């Protein structure tokens, strides 16, 4: 999203030329350069959401975030003057603004046109830098922002002006407390609307030109834009330093389903919306162009209706060991269309498929690992070693952990011969346990806890009950010793092979 | 520096196995509740410490499965490094089993010579070890071996006092020093450039510490050393779950409102960085139905801090057998997700905030939305067949540079997509039922000889067609269907007659049959 902050002070009422060359006022020139920003959002990067914010002593959201650039252009027209400057009041508006839609992961670019002139005083920009150290948490500078920034001061007034007065400096000290995320706009020659437009001209350049790339799934393909622009991302500056970008040919290289690729950590989502070309290149002079396009079958509305239909993503090669997903909306009762989400680089982003590019087709696969009714999947791979949650794990830390494994070995040990094994392997994992511990204190309490059990047996017990709790009570006494007997840890407590069943 | 291998990537825990180790920490264990019920037992300061220490790897293990190395190292008369760097001996099972052959100190065993000072000298010779992960960043750089060699020192024991404890940092001090000299001049070893030394000092409860607590100090440019004194038993469990914490950037996230008490997890701490000491995350009722594919921003491994208590392992198995639970934070706010994959449970950080790309362009109002008839149904048939499926051993077909699945399906979906009109009015052959025997396995790399027969007959079915004159799908005159049909059957075929030899005889038994060019 974008956040245009706009100075609206006294000092925006001075005239562009004193020579007369033109007749606008500072508040002219910006007016005329964010109508040509908003004319190239509304026909080349209609989906951006764009603000503003007006400043003087105060500062107000005159339009919050929106897509109707007609709206934003007619808050252009006729705008009323007022007073001194308070930029730093007006850039925590803009923090709260952003963080208040957006969250504070998305990035956000921050148009800002000022003529530099912030004064002398309370809420001048020369004080702010100077008392940029104090106040700590309760006041702190609003830069550098919160969120991932780009700040851009477009300055509606000439080099030199700026330069007479130090104000480039302190417009220059707010991009350093960004990380250098910003560039300023000045213009070394007369202010001008010629050299205004010039001026958002390179800014359109810089920030707001489309991302085109041709998508594609072996001979199928459809040339497309990719919204938002992709952030060029760097892994490791130490290790990998070269800052990625995706390949201009997204190249599809198969399809999983939705349930197997679960929910992904994706590093950012984008749209991915046909264009209409021409033989040089031009996107159709950017109603008759879209009607046309309108009944040229494209890529983009098959692969999507499809994906939809089947619960289905496309795996797509970002770039050597880069991969993404191509989806539908997945919400049913909202509006659908082809989205793009990028996972981490690396040949191995998901653990539960494995490296990349050993997927493979079902053709070169002896069965169809979905099966014939396609009921089943070779998903989720799962992991060498099982986890302490999906394991026996003992923990006796807590009383109330150890008082539970003892209950379920007195549960089993009143339900014999019935629960003979889960008997026996919930007394070998305390046995085994507590020599591992050194806790072999706790072997001769519960082998008294099991002789007792033995005695309470009631008179309609199983005859075989009274022989298995002292041979486990009596082997545990053994292993609580220490003495070589049952004290190996590989050594377990085995049950004694009574006669009782029918011969 | 080095981004992995800073202090976490080694750890060594340092536990003293002297008889003095033996003493109780006079902390009842009730074990028996309900006659006359049996006389309650205590714990050794060695339990207390093979526990506490224990429960660190496990909490560890979980939320790093790779990359986080831990040697476990016992001192008596001796050291006794029970595993090493390797991650296959990153094992708990094997690390008990190695615990229990050292067995318990021996009250009654002679304790001379017996000191924490062998494994603390133990300690920074593996320190000096390259692990997996480390030889791999040498051989790689061969910017020339930058690679950082950091660890970190845990050590319980029970110390006499602070000056005794003052000498064990000294002695590790002196032995960092004089070891990195044998280091520096060692072909396999690495120098220690950072060491983060953590004394525990644990008593039984009732006596008062004969060691008292003080913060890091800097002892060498290398070594920070830092004690603490903490009853044995619950407190020194709780010493060394924060600990862990600390030592690994891990975040505490409490679960409520599980219907079947409250669960706490641990994690990487990037799970709340979204958000903004404990998370309150409220369970929310599964719908039946609800999204199958979330947003997420980062899917971070979880590890339960009770992971025996019945509200924890009534959570786990539920995540394991197979369902989702979506978290709220006190309409509303879903910010989190627990899913299982495969076995592993990590927590789902979802957005809670405006979509930029919510309201997105109509599909009807774009480039091709005004097209009625695209062939939905049959390329979704598409990618059922070409869904990707994970190979594990390097197979081929022939011989020589090895193959790649992913290049594979690539490969295919070239095949595949040589002919394949988007639209149902562009095809005549791909609406008929007639055609499928052969359109579904000329696209193959190479027919089987069943395959060739099915493709006859597709051919031999077609001339009784024509002959019958049935009509066909083709979006005019019934002579000038056949034409457009043959001739869109021949397109197909000449697009893979490469292949094989075999395709080849299918051409020429299509051109053979199919009306008079």
């Amino acid at each position: 999203p974008t956040v245009v902050v706009m100075d609206v002070s006294l000092s925006m009422t001075r005239p562009v030329s004193i020579e007369g060359s033109e007749e606008y006022q500072r508040k002219h020139l910006a007016a005329h350069g964010l109508t040509m920003l908003f004319e190239h959002m509304a026909t080349n990067y209609k989906l951006e959401f764009t603000a503003l914010v007006v400043f003087s002593s105060l500062w107000e959201l005159m339009v919050p975030f929106t897509r109707d650039y007609n709206t934003l252009q007619e808050a252009l027209s006729n705008m009323d003057d007022y007073d001194k400057t308070c930029l730093e009041s007006a850039l925590v508006g803009v923090c709260n603004i952003v963080q208040q839609e957006w969250g504070g992961a998305i990035p956000c670019q921050v148009v800002l046109v000022t003529d530099g002139c912030l004064g002398i005083g309370r809420g001048s920009l020369r004080h702010s830098l100077a008392t940029q150290n104090q106040r700590s948490e309760s006041n702190r500078f609003p830069l550098p922002f919160p969120f991932p920034s780009k700040l851009y001061i477009m300055c509606m007034a000439n080099l030199e002006e700026l330069q007479s007065t130090d104000s480039l400096e302190c417009l220059e000290r707010l991009i350093d407390l960004n990380n250098g995320e910003g560039q300023i706009f000045t213009i070394d020659g007369p202010l001008c609307l010629k050299n205004v437009q010039s001026m958002f001209g390179k800014l359109i350049d810089l920030a707001y030109t489309p991302f085109h790339a041709v998508l594609k799934c072996g001979h199928l393909t459809a040339d497309v834009q990719v919204f938002p622009r992709p952030e060029p991302f760097v892994v490791d500056e130490e290790i990998d330093p070269i800052p990625k970008v995706i390949n201009t040919d997204l190249e599809i290289v198969g399809f999983i389903d939705i349930a197997d690729i679960s929910s992904p950590p994706v590093l950012s989502r984008h749209l991915v919306l046909p264009i209409a070309l021409n033989k040089e290149g031009d996107e159709v002079g950017t109603n008759s162009a879209n009607q046309i396009a309108g009944k040229i079958p494209n890529f983009c509305v098959l692969l999507h209706g499809s994906l939809k239909v089947e619960g289905m993503v496309a795996i797509v090669q970002l770039g050597p060991e880069w991969h993404g997903m191509l989806y539908s909306q997945a919400d049913s009762k909202k509006k659908s269309n082809l989205m793009m989400s990028l996972f981490e680089p690396g040949p191995e982003p998901l653990p539960w498929l494995g490296k990349m590019a050993q997927l493979g087709p079902i053709s070169d696969a002896k069965e169809n690992p979905y099966g014939e009714d396609d009921n089943k999947s070779p998903f989720p791979l799962q992991p060498k070693n099982k986890r302490s949650y999906a394991q026996n794990v003992t923990v006796w830390i807590k009383p109330s952990g150890l008082q539970t494994d003892v209950q379920k070995i007195l549960r089993n040990a009143r339900k014999l011969p019935e629960k003979t094994q889960t008997f026996y392997k919930e007394l070998n994992r305390l046995r085994k346990a507590a020599l591992a511990f050194g806790f072999l204190d706790l072997l001769k309490g519960v082998a008294d806890m099991l002789e007792r059990e033995c005695t309470l047996l009631p008179e309609t017990a199983h005859p075989d009950a009274a022989f298995q709790l002292t041979h486990a009570a009596q082997q545990l006494k053994l292993a609580s010793t220490g003495t070589s007997e049952y004290a190996a840890y590989d050594q377990n407590i085995t049950p004694l092979h009574t006669d009782f069943s029918g011969s | 520096f080095m981004k992995i291998f800073s202090e976490s990537h080694k750890t060594v825990f340092v536990v003293d196995h002297c008889p003095y180790m033996a003493e109780s920490c006079r902390q009842h264990v009730e074990f028996d509740m309900l006659i006359i019920p049996l006389a309650p037992i205590s714990k050794s300061l060695w339990t207390c410490s093979v526990e506490s220490s224990m429960e660190y790897c496990r909490i560890m293990y979980d939320i790093f499965p790779f990359k986080k190395l831990v040697n476990f190292i016992v001192s008596d008369s001796g050291a006794h490094v029970l595993n090493s760097w390797t991650q296959e001996d990153q094992n708990l099972q094997e690390l008990m089993a190695a615990l229990a052959a050292v067995g318990p100190p021996n009250p009654r065993a002679d304790p001379e010579c017996c000191s924490i000072l062998h494994g603390l000298v133990a300690a920074v010779e593996t320190l000096c070890k390259i692990t997996e992960y480390q030889h791999e960043a040498r051989t790689l750089l061969m910017n020339a071996e930058r690679v950082g060699n950091r660890g970190r020192i845990i050590c319980i024991t029970n110390a006499k006092s602070d000056s005794h404890v003052r000498m064990l940092e000294d002695c590790v001090q002196e032995t960092i020093h004089e070891h990195n000299k044998l280091a520096a001049n060692s072909d396999h070893l690495m120098q220690i450039q950072k060491c983060e030394l953590v004394l525990i000092h644990t008593y039984p409860v009732g006596e008062d510490s004969l060691v008292s607590d003080r913060s890091k100090k800097e002892l060498s440019p290398v070594l920070t050393s830092e004690v603490h004194s903490v009853r044995a038993g619950r407190h020194l469990a709780t010493k060394l779950n924060i600990l862990v914490q600390q030592h690994f950037d891990l975040a505490s996230t409490t679960i409520t409102n599980i219907p079947m008490y409250d669960v706490e997890l641990l994690h990487h701490k990037d799970a709340h960085v979204d958000f903004l000491e404990t998370i309150t995350l409220k369970w929310c009722t599964p719908r039946t139905n609800n999204i199958e594919l979330h947003y997420c921003t980062g899917a971070y491994r979880i590890s339960p801090v009770d992971v025996n208590s019945r509200p924890s392992s009534c959570l786990t198995n539920f995540l394991l057998n197979g369902r989702s639970v979506l978290l709220e934070q006190p309409s509303k706010v879903i910010s989190h997700m627990l899913s299982s994959h495969g076995g592993e449970i990590f927590l789902h950080v979802l957005s809670s905030s405006r979509s930029i790309l919510e309201d997105p362009p109509s599909i009807s109002e774009g480039c091709g939305g005004r097209v009625t008839d695209y062939r939905i149904t049959d390329f979704g048939e598409f990618m059922r067949e070409n869904r990707l499926t994970p190979f594990l051993d390097p197979r081929y077909k022939i011989d020589g540079s090895l193959e790649v699945p992913l290049e594979r399906a690539k490969d295919q979906l070239e095949k595949h997509t040589r002919y394949w009109p988007m639209i149902i009015s562009q095809t005549t052959i791909f609406n008929m039922q007639a055609v499928v025997p052969l359109a579904s396995v000329i696209v193959k790399e190479s027919l089987t000889e069943e395959d060739v027969l099915n493709c006859q007959k597709t051919i031999y079915n077609l001339v009784d067609m024509e002959r019958k004159n049935d009509p066909l799908p083709i979006s005019p005159k019934r002579d000038e269907q056949y034409r457009i049909m043959w001739n869109e059957l021949e397109t197909l075929v000449r697009a893979h007659i490469n292949n094989s030899e075999k395709h080849q005889r299918v051409l020429e038994c299509l051109m053979a049959c199919r009306s008079k060019p």
